[PDB]
């Protein structure tokens, strides 16, 4: 518990990157989180929306 | 563009719509900025037999 500042900075950066990667896999109200499946299942207008 | 279609297939010739007429006869661009104007021609375009 002596190198707390540097470890905290590294942990914050890693946590931000991991949070961004997890947020990549969020629906945001869409049908699915993967675009290939959305393109396959839906017609071009609804898939585009 | 002029063409004689069936009454049931007037909806097909809209932007981003699919059907036999849409994909094999007349395709409307999804970004169509125009007017689909249709009227009955039963007297003019139907012949006995």
């Amino acid at each position: 518990s002596a190198l707390g500042k540097l470890q905290d900075v590294v942990n914050q950066n890693a946590q931000a990157l991991n949070t961004l990667v997890k947020q990549l896999s969020s629906n945001f109200g869409a049908i699915s989180s993967v675009l290939n499946d959305i393109l396959s299942r839906l017609d071009p207008p609804e898939a585009e929306v | 563009d002029s063409f004689v279609i069936r009454g049931d297939e007037v909806r097909q010739i809209a932007p981003g719509q699919t059907g036999k007429i849409a994909d094999y006869n007349y395709k409307l661009p999804d970004d169509f900025t125009g007017c689909v104007i249709a009227w009955n021609s039963n007297n003019l375009d139907s012949k006995v037999g």
